[PDB]
């Protein structure tokens, strides 16, 4: 999850299986023009 | 692009219009492409 | 790291109250609902 210049971007990935040792990439899936102030999440 | 034009005959009333409001006080400067709609009074002193 | 889809969604905002803006992302088994509104929370957020 990233939020820059008033835009909210969400990248995601799924896979089958402490975190495992391996290499994988993530693809862009959401961009929204929210444009608010975000500091804490749940 | 930025476009500006005149709307005198569409937003002027003899008795005066007060539907349009602006903000004058804030604690910190505004981030680009940001919208705030708060109403809390500007804390200039200690007592709320 | 999950099985049977226990984790559902997320909340984003400044103070998470009825006063200022809030984003909800919910995944109630049918569609990915994203909703940015002026939203109220409780102290024990959970779904059936």
């Amino acid at each position: 999850f990233k939020n820059i210049d008033g835009y909210f971007k969400i990248y995601s990935k799924h896979t089958p299986i402490d975190l495992p040792q391996g290499f994988s990439a993530l693809e862009p899936l959401v961009d929204l023009p929210i444009g608010i102030n975000i500091t804490r999440f749940q | 692009c930025v476009i500006a034009w005149n709307s005198n005959k569409l937003d002027s009333k003899v008795s005066g219009n007060y539907n349009y409001l602006y903000r004058l006080f804030r604690k910190s400067n505004l981030k680009p492409f940001e919208r705030d709609i708060s109403t809390e009074i500007y804390q200039a002193g200690n007592k709320p | 790291i999950e099985k049977s889809n226990i984790i559902r969604g997320w909340i984003f905002g400044t103070t998470l109250d009825s006063k200022t803006q809030s984003l909800l992302i919910v995944n109630n088994a049918t569609n990915v609902v994203i909703k940015v509104c002026e939203f109220q929370f409780c102290n024990d957020p959970f779904l059936d």
